[PDB]
């Protein structure tokens, strides 16, 4: 009998830190006697670098495909500024829009994306800052500088997060103002009313509750923005990915302190205590151990990049068929009563804002699945039920209780009625 | 008189002749990115996360007249043309930047990378007397 | 890519792996078995490690290929042999039909799409408020006012036509933002 609007958030991992390893510097950093034996293999480091380059190329292709899916078939107006935006039919979109024309220049994200990126340190710019703060004495024992001094460094993606934020802002604006490219040319309130009516709600209560829908949307946006202050299930995934990457990097770096059966794990003592003829065996054992570790690492990276490819394909599908258009598939974008979905920029992925139809109060009403009218003809409802009010059969919606007269727009005609249909010869085609 | 780390490395000591305390840190070590064109005579150099002054005073010992500070690092043998944009590149350096080669100053151009754009229309945004302006084919 | 993988796998056979040479002929013709045993064992270990890396890369590649082939099978089932109401799946929104052709190590898809050539600027309304607290809304189109008369036109082609029952929806009430027009007696 009464309903509201609920909002939900969802994060899907799309990108990944592009890790590049200098095999020669990782094994034989500053020792010529080590290089004289590492060149006796060569192809190990060659194949490691080749696999890393292939993974980086796959990541770049994935990012390009995501950008293409975000910026596919978008048409905006030239006279569209930030000041003359962020409000449509009493619905505020200030926390979801940025600036893409006659407006801000260098990197400037929306408040929601700002709150998202402020909770994550190792972002696309965090690695760059930590790498450029190595020279100067800012940090004493920073782990990233130590990894960089051993040939392990992370490269930034080919597209910065500013371009992704701009694409997301453009895709969001494409559904708020004419010509409504993201809504197939349908205005926002009319599209929302159509999506709500598609669930079995009459149009009268939707036309008489124009302000309630806007109030519910604003309340849902405010609730999401307030809940993002804490650590929900969506924000924890980015932290888990960052922690897993850091743990993998630390486990790879700790391989330089193992002896692998040698007298010491450091080449300084081996070269300052024994002769090269007595040190070649230890150097070869250390090289074999480090090469085995690097092979295990690149295999794990291949598995991870395959999983990330699958996740990014899923994310691209959801962006194409839940955000830019309304797909007639149930339980795909939301949970049964899906209405609208929005996209936002997130570290190493995207953020989805799903709006659903949530009732508040119910009512026990006796319904009928069909009536046998006069003349031996069948009548069955279309996404509704037949209710009897004051000894008269009426019609009501499946998702909302609203009696209305029976017409040709809600029933189907049959030349024969079922035996399990209630006999009602007193009612005719009104 | 010696400060050790959890892995057995020397990170500090105390001298005996002067009773002074110091701290030992490893020296800088890194790589260099070379963007080389098909029929070029010299590639472009990029020292990621390094200033041009530091490279010229500690690393670079070869006379290089072309140098400037960028977001990624010190770029050598290239010009600063970030105001120009392109739609496709073969040498992507990162963070939305690219290096373009001009057929014959340095023949390399350091520009931005914008692979996707949005179409614009001259229609209005607000209601023109209660009606919207939509272009119908 | 396949050729480069095969080339690398073949060139891996010329590595010494710390031995005196990369060929077994010279090792067997120069040294005795008690001294060639270690060299042969090191070569065998290196070649087995290379083969393990190669088969792991092949497993990853065949996983990616199976994923792509599943995507292709879904696309063939939902775009070629049938018309799906899914938007932005078989094309760019204006997709009409698709055809499949045999291709080396894959398939070739031929997609036909709707592409306009000319445009014109008109004034439209999201809805109208009829007389008697009645409201109407267009279905896949807009409302245009031509010669002091409200008509109907499509969203992909400009072709005015009179308002009918199959083109609009009927409501028991009209919104406040709907333009009032009580002269539309087209019930
Ligand atoms: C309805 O169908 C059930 C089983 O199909 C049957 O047992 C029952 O008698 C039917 N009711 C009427 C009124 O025909
Ligand atoms: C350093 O300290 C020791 C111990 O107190 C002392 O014997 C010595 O004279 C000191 N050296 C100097 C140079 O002050
Ligand atoms: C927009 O992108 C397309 C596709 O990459 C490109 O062909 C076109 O030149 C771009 N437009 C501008 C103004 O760069």
């Amino acid at each position: 009998t009464n309903f509201t609007i609920a909002g939900h958030e969802e994060f899907i991992q799309t990108s990944s830190p592009k890790v590049t390893i200098d095999c020669s510097a990782f094994v034989c950093s500053n020792y010529a006697a080590c290089h004289d034996l590492l060149s006796e293999y060569g192809t190990f480091c060659d194949n490691i670098n080749s696999i890393l380059n292939e993974v980086n190329d796959l990541l770049d292709i994935t990012q390009l495909q995501v950008a293409n899916a975000l910026m596919q078939g978008v048409t905006l107006s030239s006279n569209l500024n930030t000041n003359l935006h962020s409000d449509v039919d009493n619905i505020d979109f200030k926390s979801l829009l940025g600036c893409l024309g006659s407006q801000c220049g260098s990197s400037s994200r929306s408040p929601l994306e700002d709150l998202l990126f402020n909770k994550v340190k190792l972002s696309d710019v965090g690695f760059v800052e930590a790498y450029n703060n190595c020279t100067g004495g800012s940090e004493i024992r920073d782990l990233l500088c130590v990894q960089s001094f051993n040939g392990i460094k992370v490269l930034p993606p080919i597209l910065s997060e500013t371009q992704i934020s701009g694409y997301t802002t453009a895709a969001t604006v494409a559904a708020m103002f004419p010509p409504w490219s993201a809504a197939a040319g349908v205005p926002f309130p009319l599209n929302v009313q159509y999506r709500i009516n598609g669930l079995g709600v009459t149009m009268d209560v939707l036309n008489k509750n124009q302000k309630l829908i806007a109030n519910a949307f604003n309340k849902a946006l405010l609730s999401i923005q307030n809940g993002f202050t804490a650590t929900p299930s969506a924000l924890a995934k980015i932290q888990s990915v960052v922690n897993a990457n850091a743990q993998a990097l630390n486990s790879l770096l700790q391989q330089l302190f193992n002896k692998f059966g040698a007298i010491s794990s450091s080449l300084q003592e081996i070269l300052s205590r024994l002769d090269p003829p007595e040190a070649q065996v230890q150097i070869d054992r250390l090289i074999n151990g480090r090469l085995t570790a690097l092979n295990a690492y690149v295999s794990q990276q291949l598995s991870d990049i395959t999983l990330i490819k699958a996740g990014a394909s899923r994310a691209i599908e959801k962006v194409n068929e839940c955000v830019k258009s309304q797909s007639p598939r149930i339980n795909f974008c939301g949970n049964g009563n899906h209405i609208l979905s929005l996209v936002q920029n997130a570290p190493y992925g995207l953020l989805f804002i799903h709006f659903s139809y949530k009732p508040t109060s119910f009512k026990t009403v006796l319904v009928s699945p069909g009536l046998c009218l006069s003349g031996d003809r069948g009548i069955a409802p279309k996404q509704g039920y037949f209710i009897k009010q004051n000894d008269s059969w009426m019609f009501t919606g499946s998702s909302y209780y609203y009696p209305e007269p029976i017409s040709d727009k809600n029933v189907v005609f049959m030349n024969s009625c079922s035996v399990n249909f209630t006999k009602a010869p007193f009612i005719y085609l009104n | 008189n010696l400060l050790y780390d959890s892995n057995g490395n020397i990170i500090g000591f105390k001298d005996f002749l002067t009773n002074k305390t110091y701290t030992i840190l490893p020296c800088y070590s890194g790589r260099v990115s070379a963007a080389f064109y098909q029929n070029s005579s010299s590639p472009a150099l990029l020292y990621r996360n390094l200033k041009c002054s530091y490279v010229l005073n500690n690393i670079s010992f070869i006379s290089q007249p072309f140098y400037f500070d960028s977001y990624l690092g010190c770029v050598l043998n290239a010009v600063n043309l970030t105001s120009y944009s392109v739609s496709s590149c073969d040498l992507r350096m990162g963070s939305g930047f690219c290096i373009d080669y001009a057929l014959p100053s340095s023949p390399y151009r350091f520009v931005t990378f914008e692979p996707f754009n949005v179409s614009f229309v001259n229609d209005s945004v607000e209601t023109v007397g209660g009606l919207f302006e939509i272009q119908i084919p």
